[PDB]
């Protein structure tokens, strides 16, 4: 088990934001942060990198497209 | 629960003529029918014809080896 | 009309004269000498063809599985 | 180890897909595979030009897939 | 067959890494691993396009490393036996 | 191990290394190394000595309109060690003899 | 052997140059056998590492807080301090 699985499982039940390789960055509520990196927010708001925001009742982004992820830091100290 | 890989088989065994894109290059695919596929992606496809959506031309090479890594999706067509 | 896998398709076809095309756009066409379980294969007598014309003959030539797209009969 | 994707919740729901190269389809979710493969059941292929054209039931690799929305309530 | 362990014995040697970025960096290994991960210390670092810069701990992976030209006095015949 | 890489496509590249033979070896960063591998691995990873390496370039907008023209470059090295994930291809043939 | 070269950068803040050509700045707590690492107080930053830059030497920060850095897409790392005392 790695210490970044963890803390993506750990992130769960809160606000997180991630980026994908193509620019995508979903900010929302981490649902399912699975062991290869797969994490599926419900009513994440998805900025693409034209700038144009939408809002996804429900959206899953595979682990194999996955560049960043920015998860609260008061869950590490 | 229909899989993809019981789907794929049964596109095989119907010996139907099926649709494959290219993975990073959707302005050309591949199209014929395939025989049977293996464990990798790898299929054989008897009367293959790559056919590019930018200038319309179709070229024909035979009984082609699709790899898994290549082919992005697979979808069927009436011809 | 037989279920003909990739595997045995390479199999057969190792030995007669076939056109293994990259995901470079460019293809070797010669002799199957010999085929790897990962995708690999080694070409006796190969040519290398851009854009559908020929270029030139190395004769022997190995080519990954990463780098090679497809491969079929000539 | 080897565990499949979270498919069952949007399974038999219509949702978009994303795929490489720019690709979009929507379509009901049949079922998926543990190498990522899904069976998209009524799949409709969203051109770049507005035009979409449904090309029915297909099976999408998860090497391109990019990520996935689902258009219903879970 | 296993150039790891050859890799990862070359510590403490002065070499250059030109990965597929097209960026260049010269300097002493420090420690290899098996994946092919390089990390050195007090290594000139000059990029495609920009300048050169020295690095105190430089650590690239083995999925970015695209090639690696050790010193020509070197043991390569010694250093491939087990 | 031995038998599948002394009659598969490596054996191909066994000739290069035990024979001391010229080889050819191509990646996607548009480089071709012509020389002999002193050693290599099952995931395609070589290292050898002597090689020489040329490819092409252009100016990139030397003179400020976008207009530059090709122009080769080679290079010789001592000792190098090429990885197999950014090799394309390898051709053995009579070119180092 | 030892595998202390991953142990000593840990905790410490350090800035990464990724494949995409960002450099994230940041303390190094967490680190995985797949490069991921993680960046407490980690900072972003695309136009330019700034290294006694006399016009300027923040350009184009953004501040993330916990940022979770992929291992695939790693290219470098280079190590800025250690870490604080908090």
């Amino acid at each position: 088990i790695g210490v970044p699985i963890k803390v993506l499982h750990e992130a769960e039940g809160h606000i997180v934001t991630c980026e994908t390789n193509t620019g995508e960055v979903y900010r929302g509520k981490l649902i399912e942060a699975e062991d290869n990196m797969n994490c599926q927010m419900s009513n994440i708001t998805v900025t693409y990198r034209d700038g144009r925001v939408a809002q996804l009742e429900q959206v899953y982004i595979r682990g194999s497209k996955i560049r960043f992820l920015i998860l609260p830091d008061m869950l590490k100290n | 629960m229909v899989q993809p890989i019981n789907l794929i088989f049964r596109y095989l065994q119907n010996r139907s003529r099926i649709q494959v894109w290219l993975y990073e290059q959707v302005n050309m695919r591949i199209e014929g029918c395939i025989i049977g596929f293996d464990e990798y992606m790898n299929l054989v496809l008897d009367d293959a014809e790559e056919i590019h959506s930018k200038t319309k031309s179709r070229k024909q090479l035979g009984r082609i080896m699709l790899k898994g890594d290549n082919i992005t999706l697979l979808q069927s067509v009436s011809n | 009309s037989l279920p003909l896998n990739p595997k045995p398709f390479l199999n057969g076809l190792t030995g007669k004269p076939v056109m293994v095309k990259l995901k470079w756009g460019m293809e070797y066409k010669g002799y199957l000498v010999s085929v790897d379980g990962y995708m690999n294969m080694q070409l006796a007598n190969t040519e290398e063809y851009i854009d559908g014309a020929l270029s030139g003959h190395l004769g022997e030539v190995l080519i990954r599985c990463n780098n090679v797209l497809y491969i079929r009969g000539v | 180890k080897a565990h499949p994707p979270e498919l069952k919740k949007f399974m038999d729901k219509k949702l978009s897909l994303k795929l490489n190269g720019g690709r979009h389809v929507q379509g009901i979710l049949r079922g998926f595979d543990p190498f990522m493969n899904l069976v998209i059941d009524e799949c409709v292929e969203m051109a770049t030009s507005g035009q979409q054209n449904n090309i029915g039931m297909v099976v999408i690799r998860g090497n391109s897939i990019i990520m996935l929305e689902a258009l219903e309530r879970v | 067959m296993k150039l790891v362990r050859f890799l990862m014995k070359l510590s403490h040697e002065t070499v250059t890494i030109e990965l597929k970025n097209g960026t260049q960096v010269h300097g002493t290994i420090t420690g290899v691993d098996v994946s092919m991960n390089t990390h050195l210390k007090a290594v000139k670092m000059t990029l495609k396009n920009r300048e050169p810069v020295q690095l105190e701990t430089l650590s690239i992976r083995g999925n970015n490393i695209r090639y690696f030209i050790l010193p020509d006095s070197l043991p390569l015949d010694t250093l491939l036996v087990d | 191990e031995e038998e599948e890489f002394n009659t598969g496509p490596l054996s191909v590249l066994t000739q290069s290394v035990k024979n001391n033979t010229q080889v050819l070896i191509n990646c996607r960063n548009n480089k071709k190394l012509l020389g002999r591998v002193k050693a290599f691995d099952r995931h395609c990873n070589m290292v050898l000595e002597n090689v020489k390496e040329m490819w092409t370039e252009v100016p990139k907008s030397g003179k400020g309109k976008k207009k530059s023209k090709p122009v080769n470059k080679d290079r010789y090295i001592s000792k190098m060690f090429l990885r197999g994930d950014s090799v394309i291809v390898v051709l053995r043939n009579p070119l180092i003899a | 052997g030892k595998s202390s070269k991953m142990l000593q950068h840990i905790d410490y803040r350090m800035r990464c140059i990724l494949q995409d050509g960002r450099i994230f700045i940041g303390t190094f707590k967490a680190f995985d056998k797949h490069m991921n690492l993680i960046l407490c107080d980690c900072d972003e930053f695309r136009k330019i590492k700034p290294k006694n830059s006399k016009q300027a030497e923040r350009e184009e920060k953004r501040v993330l807080g916990l940022v979770l850095l992929r291992g695939e897409n790693l290219v470098s790392m280079t190590v800025e301090g250690p870490p604080p005392k908090d």
